[PDB]
């Protein structure tokens, strides 16, 4: 399960 | 309080410096930083707090995972008695884990959530707060674990009112908010059918939108859309 | 010394936890805990002290070059001033590896080398100490650069005079070091005659040497051997 | 230029 990997601005 | 001698537009320049050299820590100190100056954010000030936090607390994660499974086995029967070490590391470790989740909502809460008040700075802020108390959740165990549980629904759903209200179905946010509210449904409040239907509800509503997007637009509507695609194909 | 009240065993036993959870900083302090008991260190010990701080310094360095990289492309002509920013956390990150290198070193000097009187723990520890100096190196500028320069090939050659008379040709120590020596001629001393010309004297006796290995050893030793080969390749 | 990656024990 996914959630918004976010890591990359 | 560390950043308080550094200006807030250094503060904001040395945080794009630290994630180029993938320097996550710095990147959130000095976001914290540039926060406590007390000024609302823009919108790629939030990206960079968001993103310099979720690289922090992604990192705290993964380690306690592998500490939490090791953790796991080792009380299994037939396993050895190893000490007390496994368990003391995967608590440092979690101790750390919640500092990080206090000092973003600390951030959110004081004091960020009640200045902002448009739709995308509000939005963006309440889905930070249903996800760090959702990374609360996934190693609370005592007392308030359900209060932990609530705080997180709380904060999503009050960014869905909002973003159904405020926002078109491709808005990326409103997208990433309900991939991550999905996912809380399905991974923390054991409610794996809500899951699947926000998923494809929003996935449908999406669909039904594109057609008025620019090209650019059209990719970073599409790209959260195949996330939830991927979750869907994962949970049914 | 924050480790001081933990057992050797316990920290020995955290360090690998802290592998596992690609945790190196907690490696790192937890082996510095470790050695700081008193006692010498096993090979594996060795090894956990190797690779907590060599992932440690190794994210510094990495930091560093993006950083440096951005500073020199600012001081070109035609580049807009940006402000002190960039040099200032250039500065940041290159303290903090420094203090990296300079803990190491400390530890290498109170009291490992002193105390190693095997070949392999002895070497072992002169290689680090060459390895600590060369990252040093990487970063110096100033009235002890050349001195900082000789004390990394003074602990490499000194390694190495040990290496020759005490270990075969396709010890993966003695490769080790002869490889990390040949980048120290090639990118540190302004030497890649010198760097080529140990690459392949060594890549030859241990090629000649093999024979007398076991599958393991074999393994072990080929691996390193193909290191050697690929600077060979990129250098010729 | 690789030196000992070092990084896996
Ligand atoms: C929460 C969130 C939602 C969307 C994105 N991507 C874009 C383009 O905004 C990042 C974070
Ligand atoms: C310095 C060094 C040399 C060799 C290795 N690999 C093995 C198997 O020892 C690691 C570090
Ligand atoms: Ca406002
Ligand atoms: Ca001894
Ligand atoms: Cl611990
Ligand atoms: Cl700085
Ligand atoms: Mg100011
Ligand atoms: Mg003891």
């Amino acid at each position: 399960a996914g959630s918004i990997p976010g890591r990359r601005s | 309080g560390a950043m308080g001698s550094m200006e807030r537009a250094s503060l904001i320049q040395k945080a794009k410096l630290a994630e180029q050299a993938e320097r996550y820590e710095d990147m959130a100190a000095f976001m914290k930083g540039a926060v406590e100056k007390g000024e609302e954010l823009s919108c790629e000030e939030r990206n960079l707090l968001s993103v310099a936090y979720k690289n922090v607390v992604g990192g705290q994660r993964a380690a306690w995972r592998v500490l939490s499974s090791i953790e796991q086995k080792s009380n299994e029967e037939g396993s050895e008695e190893k000490g007390p070490e496994v368990r003391e590391y995967r608590e440092k470790v979690e101790t750390e884990l919640q500092g990080v989740c206090d000092t973003v909502l600390g951030l959110l809460d004081s004091h960020l959530i009640k200045e902002a008040g448009d739709a995308e700075s509000r939005v963006f802020y309440l889905k930070m707060k249903g996800d760090y108390y959702r990374y609360l959740a996934e190693v609370a165990t005592g007392d308030d674990k359900k209060r932990i549980i609530d705080s997180a629904r709380s904060a999503y759903q009050e960014a869905m009112d909002i973003s159904k209200k405020e926002m078109p179905p491709t808005n990326p946010i409103r997208l990433g908010l309900a991939l991550n509210f999905s996912v809380f449904h399905y991974e923390i409040a054991n409610s794996p059918e809500e899951a699947i239907s926000l998923a494809k509800t929003t996935f449908d509503e999406a669909m039904a939108d594109l057609h008025t997007l620019s090209e650019d637009s059209y990719k970073d509507s599409t790209l959260i859309m195949q996330l939830l695609r991927d979750n869907l194909t994962l949970w049914t």
